[PDB]
RNA sequence: AAACUCAGUUGACACAAAAUAGACUACGAAAGUGGCUUUAACAUAUCUGAACACACAAUAGCUAAGACCCAAACUGGGAUUAGAUACCCCACUAUGCUUAGCCCUAAACCUCAACAGUUAAUCAACAAAACUGCUCGCCAGAACACUACGAGCCACAGCUUAAAACUCAAA
């Protein structure tokens, strides 16, 4: 009938759905190095998702892993292990 | 309860499963599986023993068999957790639902209803 | 053989352009107020950029410049609003002058 | 395939026979489960 | 108690400006929520009051974030009136 | 090396020194800024008591104790005692959000002692015990 | 099912460590487990002091025992670990590798909630 | 990113119990809140301690007294400069919001 | 003021409670549930369906046996006040905790019933937009009255069901 009329399709220009840094990666309570990347260096508090930039599922995984490691003796509770203070910062917190 | 040596429902039909190590067989047996797998084995046994089409699950007979296995699981659970009010409620609700299913089956297909009652040991008592 | 609205829309440069994000367009300063340059770039709206500190005098009415578009229109919905609030102007970055 | 892979793995399972050997091998070796993540989501395995 | 000392909540003073060190430590505690937590734990906040306060704070944060978004969105339109007079 | 707000880690080989001593060997000036009283005890690296000073012990009484001025007085007295007992640099550890929290450090410095680290050890239970009921005035 | 026993043992020499590991694996096998693998995570300073069997511990040797055991054996193994005196702290968990990584396409956003209030002028 | 408001309030079509119970409607107002409102006590303390140990004879406390006086003058100057500096402002922001008001109704 | 001569550091140490995550909004029928691990486990392939039964039902409370850090009705002391049987401070008990039974009430409220559907021609006001179909429950001026009587119940100063008379033109 008419070829210039718009066609029914999806959005070919759709930008990729942003993926959390941990998407597709296995959060384990033994990976204390990864877990310490989401705990405050000074108080040991677990950062919120507004700081970690994690999806809900990965935030819950991180929290459960941190608690399990802390109670199983893999991770300090009140502070970040000093061995990991110099790891790639991935948290949107600026104390100074 | 099926013997602990029984295989899981998914592996009972894999070819050559009789030519694997005793360790592999024990890994795939009900001994190294939770109670849900044992309940599934019970359910398949009952379906084979009663229903005319063991491969059909949407039928009311299959529904009654599955619900009876669930009721047995709840009764076993409450034998040990006597103060589990949530599972007591689930058990009573499941008994009521099985009564309703049996009522419908009795009204529709009586011979199948008798077969179900005999197989599952259910006595269909009329409501007061 | 008269072009229809469908044909015109299909073959228009704006339609040929995809999303207006990070697209280099040629704007034309049509109004200047202090260091604010109102630039029209063929969209429905204009972009109000700031006279670059370098070559500032070179930016005068009618000057044709290069913009990197970020949004044809600056609109967004806010808590409780039933319809988008629009500031009636595009978003673009002034990359310099076209010669 | 699951059972096939399981049969392969069962050969390596610790048993009452190869128990001292496996215990000593474990004492000798060291498994490291740590690995950091960068802002770009690239694993950073530690250097040992 | 069972942890190592002088690692948690410890800041090092630079060039002797203990005031700057204490400001940094206070910022750390406030951002981590320890100051507010201590103030609230001084007296027992009954669960219903705690829930009401949490809900009120959540609503306040939503409203403030939305208002800040609106302000930042409209801030560009604080330019000089281009069509003055007409 | 560049200045880092994080304290040096025990066991780790560090070049930082104060009066020829490592961080783990510096004396510790425990401050306790209660709601209405500031206490200050300076102990050695091996928890050997050296000095003590409190707003109450400084002659302040009743509400006067819970003020910044009383905290400064206590800090100055503790600093003087520690100085005469052989203390130059101190790691300050304060547990309490009372009015004397910072004034105690100010006095502890004005009395001579230099501070190298400020530690907050305010006991923050992860719930645990139940605090007293709220006040209706 | 598949369990993983994270086992922090008292810091001791190699002969005693091997004896303790052999005893623990023996207890698992007696209870009916299939010890699939043993992994040494390396001796390290515990994150916090642990007081097990009236003895304070600041360092310990970390191990993982990946096994398959019947569900009824976990409680007995936990009791045996508690009785054992060379174990600073033992914990049996479900093996993480059994759990499957559900695919996440991306972080789908939540648009601003709409029509929470009537459109009447107030 | 603002916290989600989907399924938070008690509404029809919301099976779950409310997450939030806002006393006022969560609708942006066309205005923002108004700007909500000792100094140099250490020099005073120094001067007063010197007075206490000297019997309040300013002759030998001159330095501390001059410091205290200069600090008070600086405090007044700081008050003046802060006032003039204070004088985005809530008034201007309210003008902007009036220009772009929130429309919680239809038209 | 009264109170204690107990207070600071360090080390050992719960049958109590469960920072941060949580700016998540999930699970459960509701009450409820936010430390860790494991086991068991989250009824119904059609919906509605209890004053007509079965099973639950926070806190408080009763009975008996234990625990007791802290909190804490009552009580005692200090202070305030015209008084202060309160508010404020201190001490401490029942009680909060575990076990086995009871008790069966909440502003048990999201005051918005279950199921299915619609967004079209709006809609007293406010609140959380307006409705359609179907089903059960409930309501018919206020107060008397979460009352009396009767009945049932492990309840004995109780709970559930629940009136009438007199009164008023209002509520
Ligand atoms: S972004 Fe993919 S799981 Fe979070
Ligand atoms: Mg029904
Ligand atoms: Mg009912
Ligand atoms: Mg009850
Ligand atoms: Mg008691
Ligand atoms: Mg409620
Ligand atoms: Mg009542
Ligand atoms: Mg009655
Ligand atoms: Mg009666």
């Amino acid at each position: 009938s008419n070829e210039d009329l718009p066609i029914s399709m999806e959005n070919p220009y759709k930008e990729p759905l942003k993926k959390c840094i941990l998407c597709g990666k296995h959060v384990d309570y033994k990976n204390v190095q990864l877990l310490s990347q989401f705990v405050s260096p000074f108080t040991g508090c677990i950062y919120g998702r507004h700081i970690t930039g994690l999806c809900g599922k990965k935030q819950k995984e991180i929290t459960k892993a941190i608690k399990r490691a802390q109670i199983m003796g893999f991770m300090p509770v009140t502070y970040k292990d000093p061995a990991y203070l110099k790891d790639p910062k991935v948290c949107n917190i600026r104390y100074r | 309860d099926p013997p602990p040596s029984t295989l899981l429902k998914d592996y009972q039909n894999v070819p050559g499963i009789e030519k694997v190590d005793d360790v592999v067989k024990r890994l795939l047996s009900l001994e190294m599986a939770n109670k849900k797998e044992m309940l599934k084995i019970k359910q398949e046994q009952f379906m084979k023993k009663i229903v005319a089409n063991p491969e059909d699950t949407r039928s009311l007979e299959a529904r009654i068999i599955a619900l009876s296995v669930k009721i047995r699981s709840y009764e076993e659970h409450l034998e040990k957790h006597r103060k589990d009010k949530a599972h007591k409620r689930y058990l009573l609700m499941s008994i009521d639902q099985r009564k309703k299913m049996l009522k419908n089956l009795r009204n529709t297909n009586y011979d199948v209803f008798e077969k179900i009652c005999w197989g599952l040991g259910i006595e269909y008592t009329f409501p007061p | 053989n008269v072009e229809s609205f469908a044909s015109m829309l299909r073959h228009s440069p704006l339609t040929q352009m995809g999303p207006a994000k990070d697209k280099l367009v040629i704007g034309r300063i049509f109004h200047i107020v202090e260091n604010d340059l109102y630039i029209d770039f063929g969209g429905k709206f204009h972009c109000v950029c700031r006279r670059p500190e370098v070559d500032g005098e070179k930016y005068q009415k009618g000057t044709r410049v290069r913009l990197r578009l970020l949004d044809l229109e600056l609109t967004s919905r806010f808590l409780g609003a039933t319809t988008d609030t629009t500031v009636l102007e595009a978003n673009a970055v002034l990359l310099g002058i076209q010669e | 395939r699951e059972v096939l892979q399981l049969q392969e793995e069962v050969k390596n399972f610790i048993t009452r026979e190869n128990l001292e050997a496996r215990v000593e091998a474990a004492l000798d070796s060291r498994k490291n489960y740590n690995w950091a993540i960068t802002r770009e989501g690239l694993v950073v395995r530690p250097q040992r | 108690a069972k942890h190592l000392k002088f690692i948690a909540r410890t800041v090092m003073v630079q060039e002797g400006n203990v005031e700057s060190a204490y400001r940094t430590l206070n910022r750390i505690l406030t951002m981590d929520g320890l100051i507010e937590d201590i103030k609230h734990r001084r007296y027992y906040e009954k669960p219903c009051r705690r829930r009401q306060r949490e809900s009120y704070e959540r609503c306040r944060r939503i409203y403030n974030m939305e208002m800040a978004r609106k302000i930042n969105f409209l801030m560009r339109k604080n330019r000089a009136d281009p069509w003055q007079g007409c | 090396t560049k200045f880092s707000i994080y304290p040096p880690i025990p066991g780790e080989e560090s070049s930082l020194r104060w009066a020829g001593k490592k961080f783990e060997e510096i004396p510790i000036a425990h401050i306790k800024a209660s709601h209405n009283n500031t206490q200050i005890q300076v102990v050695s690296a091996s928890n050997e008591p050296l000095a003590f000073a409190s707003c109450g012990t400084e002659g302040f009484r009743n509400a006067k104790k819970g003020t910044g001025i009383a905290a400064q007085t206590a800090g100055i007295a503790a600093a003087a005692r520690a100085k005469q007992k052989g203390v130059i640099h101190i790691r300050v550890v304060v547990k309490g959000l009372g009015p004397g929290r910072l004034s105690a450090m100010h006095g502890l410095i004005m009395g001579g002692l230099e501070v190298i680290s400020i530690t907050d050890n305010t006991p923050i239970p992860h719930n645990g015990c139940r605090p007293r009921k709220a006040r209706k005035l | 099912p598949r369990y993983e026993l994270a086992l922090i043992l008292k810091a001791m020499q190699r002969p005693e460590t091997a004896a303790t590991l052999k005893r623990t694996i023996e207890a698992l096998m007696d209870r009916g487990a299939i010890v699939r693998d043993l992994e040494n995570l390396g001796e390290r300073a515990l994150p916090y002091r642990i007081s097990a069997h009236s003895q304070q511990h600041n360092r310990g040797g970390y191990f993982l025992v990946d096994f398959y055991a019947p569900t009824a054996a976990v409680e007995s193994m936990v009791e045996h670990l508690s009785r054992d005196i060379d174990v600073i702290r033992g914990n049996i968990v479900k093996h993480p590798l059994t759990q499957e990584l559900k695919e996440c396409e991306g972080i789908v956003p939540v648009p601003l909630a709409e029509k929470l209030y009537s459109t009447k002028k107030r | 990113a603002t916290p989600s408001l989907r399924g938070r309030l008690a509404r029809f079509g919301n099976p779950r119990k409310p997450v939030l119970k806002p006393n006022k409607p969560l609708i942006l107002a066309n205005r923002v809140g108004e700007r909500r409102r000792a100094t140099c006590i250490t020099e005073m303390s120094v001067m007063m301690a010197c007075w206490k140990q000297n019997e309040f004879r300013d002759d030998a406390c001159r330095k501390e007294i001059q410091g205290f006086l200069d600090c008070a003058a600086r405090a007044q100057e700081a008050r003046k400069m802060r006032s003039i500096q204070e004088t985005l402002l809530p008034n201007k922001l309210n003008k902007l919001l009036q220009r772009f008001p929130n429309k919680p109704y239809l038209s």
